[PDB]
């Protein structure tokens, strides 16, 4: 079972610069696809009717070797050598995040300080 | 997984459809062998020729 941050698309439209938002098209399809592609593709494949096969050959304990064989063989599951995403996050942090609400709450400030004057 | 599947599978039904093929072939050479050993049967055998006036005499009356 994954874990999958839950996302607003609207917002993600709303977030994205003009000249990127390019980038953010191909990131939704691939979304999207991607979603489509599980909903069709089983977690495991079928079995394999072992039986059967035992039942109908002629190398001798060839399914037996197999069937062997084919559990207790590990697949392996691919590295996540891919959030770097993680990082380009943070980064951005640096920058949307801190600069930006540091400099809006200052803003925000001596305009409501300029009300204060005004009110009087 | 699906990958593991499909090739073992595929290797596994490999075996059934050679399997497949032989029987099948060899009895093709199987009943047609009986053709050549018929056809020397009447062609040879002048005791296969009296067995020819048999079986066909007994057209005409039914019929009628």
């Amino acid at each position: 079972k994954l874990a999958l941050k839950t996302i607003d698309w609207v917002a993600f439209g709303e977030i994205i610069p003009r000249n990127q938002k390019a980038v953010a098209n191909s990131l939704k399809s691939w979304n999207e696809t991607l979603t489509s592609r599980l909903a069709t593709l089983p977690e495991k494949p079928p079995a394999i009717d072992w039986a059967y096969y035992k039942a109908n050959v002629a190398k001798a304990g060839l399914v037996d070797d197999f069937e062997k064989k084919f559990n207790a063989l590990k697949v392996p599951i691919p590295e996540d050598k891919y959030t770097a995403q993680v990082d380009a996050e943070e980064k951005e942090d640096v920058k949307s995040c801190a600069e930006f609400l540091t400099q809006s709450k200052t803003r925000i400030q001596e305009y409501e300080k300029e009300l204060e004057k005004m009110r009087n | 997984l699906h990958r593991v599947y499909r090739e073992v599978k595929n290797r596994l039904d490999y075996h059934i459809s050679v399997q497949n093929m032989m029987r099948q072939k060899e009895q093709e050479h199987m009943i047609n062998w009986v053709e050549k050993r018929v056809v020397q049967s009447i062609s040879a055998q002048q005791e296969k020729e009296t067995i020819a006036k048999c079986i066909a005499d007994l057209k005409l009356l039914s019929k009628k």
